[PDB]
């Protein structure tokens, strides 16, 4: 029997290790950062790392002393309706897209679309981060590109009364920003259940309080997760 | 455009010379065959120490020992029999997409998002499980390295490319980029000279290790194929796709033989298994329950109905011993019969 | 002692235990199955579940001898024997209902209103240490009335168990420590907790009106049950004490709350009943839970 | 086996009214979302406009909105888009696409530089 | 443009490779399936006795 009690002493052993694992897993969050090509979410990486074909980079950060992981697809093809599927249990998914560009926001919509309805998606709530605000103001005031060719709802659009402007900013900007935050919110409400919900949040690429964004956003997540956890939602 | 239209041609007459070697179906030859009955298989012993949803695993030559991979990033290896863990090794990338255990027992492989397959040796003489090799160059998410030998491995990655590897020098000794889509799973033949692949177009494909060519394609599937596994004798494989069918092929016959489909199954299949005859086809489904059929009469022979989540991995052992099962609910069951 | 009245101490609290024997075994068993159930989900909450439950079908396994007692004007017909021990479980269970519902208190406002903080706190092995420094420290902490006798005799054919009108000193501050400790401080926590819960969830931007509104009136119902259910008891209690110990007409007002302090103890039971339903059945997970085993069950 | 074969296309004035048609062969035509994209000169891909299995839901860009519109017929197994008011600006190659799997919401990889499950397209010209 | 090429072939490779008559690769995997079906302790269960996962 002494080899049997050596095989389950070392059963315990390794019980133990994974035991510390699983208090150490339990103690931190997993974030899918996702956008396109002309977002910045490489930009939101460099600037939040304050705290080779790689294929994935991991992030490491800590916030109120909370420690979060962020994944970042790297060298990987186009393809994406298969990997995803490894992201059904990540605590949110960060989506950054770039408004100012009028052209190619139809392409950010529908990949929202896409994230929305994806089966193993339905019970992750997605950060969206409406990135590069000072460029979509610049171009906004010049007044070159007109939404409403890309957009022909945006002229009967008004400003609602939830909209907060902010100091100093032209009606026309906050119009067609709120425009855009409700094009994104009505994908969002079109399929929400209660188990998915949106968090849209005006950001830019030289922003020092994203992670407090999405700390917030992840306290309220895990909080609606222990409500319907104890019984009480 | 000569070249498209002699494609289609060519296809035209690889359809029309399918068509005339197709005379019977497999269900008329089998339809004089006893139904393997309901299958009680129930679970004997149960493993939960896992963290995270499952993603793979593999049986060992022995079919004591068992490897088994988790995105909390460890690769468990078990000892059945006693429910003792053999070993635990923590891994460098959390994702991990496959696993594989060498022929001898001494290596076992691993690799996921990080388009990386990494070997660790388990008969180091310090008795520590340490990186023994390191794998790179894809340029996608390996889905499956599987070993040939020692110092052989072969590996589907995200690239649409699959390669055979020497493990000793680190280099790819052969490529293969005929799929047009991301390749999913690859399944070895007894005979470790063959060897097929299903990619996310809907089609397979068969490769050979010493030549480094395709041979045979096969696209009777309607969605993507996620799960592929070699019928006993190596003449044929099956294969499940998102559509929610499976189907059997045959190197020899170069067609479809049969289709396992039923209207109230609407989810996919991940994984699939063939019994040691080959009369009991296991494909697990995301309805969070695994599925056997008689693979002669397309007749649904049992269900494994215990799991909370999606079944990911399917192993059975070399002597088909009992069926292990590893889905998202961080628990592997192996069940057998009575 | 003085002579008693027993009006409606002859009937009222033998049909309350009978209700609560009728209603509260079954509903009590099927909360303790949900509450493994959460338990074998991981869940810290079920473990304080399954333990309140057990203290209830321990204090609904007792009501029958005080209905035997009480349906014979007190007449015990059992022995001392039996008064020490269906005696002490029937008096320290609503002591320990009371103790493990404040657990799951605390436990939902650190969730909730502490998501990433404690999780040490907030284990199933964190919940078998409190589970039971509470189940010692109860029938360690009431366990006073062991030491003494319990079956006294007065000269109107009434038998008694675990009460002598003619009261005693160790009764009084025992009484005052129950009342207090026992309890308001609990009852306290449980309401800071709950009012924590619903400021937290105040401020979810995820959680719609209806949904706010909906936990607002659970926990308003929790808090309240208690209430309910056991003030009109302690207030008695706490009375008999103040009598007793400045001493106003130490017989009189005996007389006239005979029927009242055994009326008030039998409407403590009804806790009995009110939590299997609150914690279990009002719950749409829970009494989805509770059909699948009524499912099974009927196909066995 | 999966094949998805578009007709229709040749030069048309500024202002024109054309029907593109899309035979698929191999699936079900019925479970499976199908969409519409094109390529521009000089352009990528672009989601066009979509419609479901039911064919009761339907989305398109706002640049080819008021003027095209989308039908299936689930018997012919064929897919239809009406082109009206025809502008210079949507002059290009039109694929038919079809979203991954069956019986599923999400199409992700409809507008990849390379899809399994899209046919060779047909030059529509302005 | 020599995507093409690759493809044709590919499907010239595949076209010009020997095959078999369906049901002759149908009652072998049969054959198979037959000689190998007393062995199988998951399609004919093995007793409690010689069974490791008793
Ligand atoms: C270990 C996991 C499942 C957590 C739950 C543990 C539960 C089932 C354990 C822990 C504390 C235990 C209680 C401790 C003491 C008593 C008092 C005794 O007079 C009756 C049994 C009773 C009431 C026990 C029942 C079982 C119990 C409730
Ligand atoms: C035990 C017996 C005798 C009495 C039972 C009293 C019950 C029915 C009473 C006591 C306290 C009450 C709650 C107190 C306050 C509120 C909040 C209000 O916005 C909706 C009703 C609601 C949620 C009440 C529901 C009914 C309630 C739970
Ligand atoms: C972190 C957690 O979930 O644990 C909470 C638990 O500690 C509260 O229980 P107490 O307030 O200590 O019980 C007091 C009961 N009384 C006074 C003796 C009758
Ligand atoms: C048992 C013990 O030792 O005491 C712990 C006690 O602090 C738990 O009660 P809380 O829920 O934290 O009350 C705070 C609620 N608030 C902030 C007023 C709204």
């Amino acid at each position: 029997s002494a080899e049997d009690k050596a095989a389950v002493e070392r059963s315990k052993m390794i019980e133990k290790q994974l035991q510390k694992d699983k208090q150490v897993y339990r103690a931190t969050h997993r974030l899918l950062l996702l956008g396109a090509d002309n977002s910045g979410k490489s930009t939101i990486v460099k600037q939040m790392r304050i705290y080779k074909t790689s294929g994935i980079f991991e992030t490491k950060f800590q916030v109120d002393k909370v420690n979060f992981h962020m994944f970042d697809v790297g060298a990987q093809r186009d393809e994406r309706r298969k990997w995803i599927q490894c992201f059904n249990d990540v605590t949110a998914i960060i989506f950054v897209v770039d408004s100012s560009d009028y052209n190619r926001l139809q392409e950010a919509l529908n990949d929202f679309k896409s994230i929305w309805n994806n089966r193993w998606l339905r019970t992750i709530s997605v950060i969206l981060f409406l990135n590069k605000q000072d460029l979509l103001a610049e171009k906004v005031l010049a007044g070159k590109s007109k939404i409403e060719d890309y957009f022909p709802e945006f002229a009967r659009y008004t400003t609602p009364e939830d909209a907060t402007p902010e100091p100093g900013e032209d009606p026309r900007v906050t119009r067609a920003k709120y425009f855009i935050r409700d094009e994104f919110l009505r994908i969002s409400t079109a399929s929400g259940d209660g188990r998915h919900y949106c968090y849209p949040h005006f950001t830019c690429s030289v922003d020092t309080e994203n992670a407090r964004r999405i700390f917030n956003d992840c306290r309220d997540i895990i909080q609606r997760m222990h409500l319907r956890q104890y019984e009480l939602l | 455009d000569q070249l498209r239209q002699e494609a289609e041609q060519l296809k035209n007459q690889i359809r029309d010379a399918r068509k005339a070697c197709a005379d019977a179906t497999l269900s008329q030859i089998t339809n004089n065959i006893d139904p393997v009955g309901r299958i009680q298989m129930r679970t004997r012993r149960t493993l939960r120490g896992h963290l995270a949803k499952i993603y793979a695993m593999h049986w060992g030559t022995d079919s004591r020992l068992l490897v088994s991979a988790s995105q909390d990033g460890k690769l468990i290896i078990w000892d059945s029999y006693t429910t003792n863990k053999v070993h635990a090794i923590p891994l460098r990338s959390s994702w991990v997409m496959t696993c594989a255990y060498a022929p001898s027992g001494n290596y076992v492989a691993c690799g996921g998002l990080d388009n990386i397959c990494s070997i660790y040796n388990l008969k180091t003489r310090e008795g520590n499980v340490r990186v023994s090799r390191e794998l790179a160059g894809h340029t996608g998410y390996l889905s499956c390295c599987r070993f040939l030998d020692d110092n052989q491995i072969v590996t589907s990655s995200g690239d649409t490319t699959c390669a055979l590897w020497d493990i000793e020098t680190g280099q790819q000794t052969t490529t293969f980029t005929g799929h047009t889509g991301d390749v999913m799973s690859l399944s070895l033949a007894p005979d470790t000279r063959l060897f097929v692949s299903g990619a996310c177009d809907a089609s397979a494909k068969l490769w050979d290790v010493r030549e480094g060519m395709c041979r045979q394609t096969f696209t009777g599937h309607e969605s993507d194929i996620n799960a592929i596994c070699f019928f006993p004798n190596g003449n044929a494989f099956a294969t499940g796709s998102d559509d929610a069918t499976c189907r059997l092929f045959d190197l020899r016959a170069d067609q479809e033989l049969m289709t396992y489909s039923h209207d109230n199954i609407i989810c996919g299949i991940t994984s699939v298994s063939f019994s040691k005859s080959g009369r009991l086809l296991l494909a697990g489904y995301d309805d969070f329950n695994c599925n056997v059929w008689d693979a002669l009469k397309a007749d649904r022979a049992g269900v494994l109905a215990g799991h909370d989540n999606r079944v990911s991995c399917l192993g059975v052992t070399d002597d088909g011993m009992a069926v292990a099962t590893g889905s998202w609910d961080s628990f592997l069951k192996i069940w057998n019969g009575s | 002692g003085c002579h008693v009245d027993s009006r409606v101490d002859h009937l009222f609290p033998p049909s309350l235990y009978i209700f609560v024997i009728g209603v509260g075994l079954p509903t009590n068993c099927l909360a303790l199955w949900a509450a493994y159930r959460q338990v074998q989900q991981r869940n810290e909450l079920g473990v304080y579940l399954m333990n309140l439950s057990i203290a209830d079908l321990l204090y609904i396994c007792t009501l029958p001898l005080w209905v035997d007692y009480f349906l014979h004007h007190d007449n015990w017909i059992h022995g001392p024997g039996s008064c020490k021990l269906f005696g002490f479980i029937f008096y320290t269970n609503i002591y320990i209902s009371i103790a493990f519902l404040c657990c799951i208190s605390v436990d939902r406002y650190l969730a909730v209103a502490h998501p990433l903080r404690f999780a040490r706190l907030r284990r199933v092995k964190t919940a078998v240490a409190v589970s039971s420094v509470v189940w010692a420290t109860e029938l360690g902490a009431n366990s006073a009335p062991l030491f003494h006798d319990e079956l006294f005799r007065d000269r109107y054919n009434h038998t008694f168990c675990f009460e002598k009108f003619p009261m005693e000193g160790w009764v009084a501050w025992m009484n005052l420590y129950r009342v207090f400790v026992g309890f308001l401080f609990p009852w306290a926590l449980m309401l800071l907790s709950y009012r924590g819960i619903l400021r937290a969830v105040r401020g979810s931007v995820s959680t719609e009106r209806q949904e706010k509104a909906k936990i607002k009136r659970l926990a308003l119902s929790l808090i309240a049950i208690v209430l309910v259910c056991f003030a009109p008891y302690h207030v008695l209690l706490l009375s008999r004490s103040a009598i007793y110990l400045g001493r106003p007409w130490d017989c009189g007002f005996e007389e006239r709350v005979f029927s009242a302090y055994h009326s008030s103890l039998a409407f403590t039971s009804l806790n009995c009943v009110a939590d299997p339903i609150l914690y279990c059945l009002v719950n749409e997970g829970a009494r989805s839970d509770v059909a699948k085993a009524l499912h099974n069950l009927l196909r066995f | 086996q999966v094949q998805l074969q578009e007709s229709g296309g040749g030069l048309v004035q500024p202002g024109g009214s054309l029907r593109l048609s899309c035979a698929a062969s191999g699936f079900t035509f019925s479970n499976y979302k199908m969409n519409w994209v094109r390529q521009a000169p000089g352009k990528g891909l672009e989601w066009v406009s979509d419609i479901s299995q039911s064919g009761a839901s339907i989305s398109y860009t706002g640049s080819v909105k008021g003027r095209f519109t989308i039908s299936r017929d689930n018997a012919k197994n064929t897919l239809y888009l009406q082109m009206n008011s025809l502008k210079p600006e949507d002059t290009a190659v039109y694929y038919c696409a079809r979203c991954p799997a069956p019986f599923t919401r999400d199409c992700f990889d409809v507008t990849s530089t390379t899809y399994a499950y899209r046919g060779q397209g047909t030059q529509v010209t302005v | 443009i020599a995507q093409a090429r690759k493809l044709v072939e590919q499907l010239k490779m595949e076209a010009n490779i020997d095959r078999i008559k369906v049901s002759k690769a149908a009652a072998d995997l049969m054959a198979y399936c037959e000689a190998h079906a007393k062995e199988d302790p998951l399609l004919t269960p093995v007793p409690a006795s010689e069974n490791p996962f008793r």
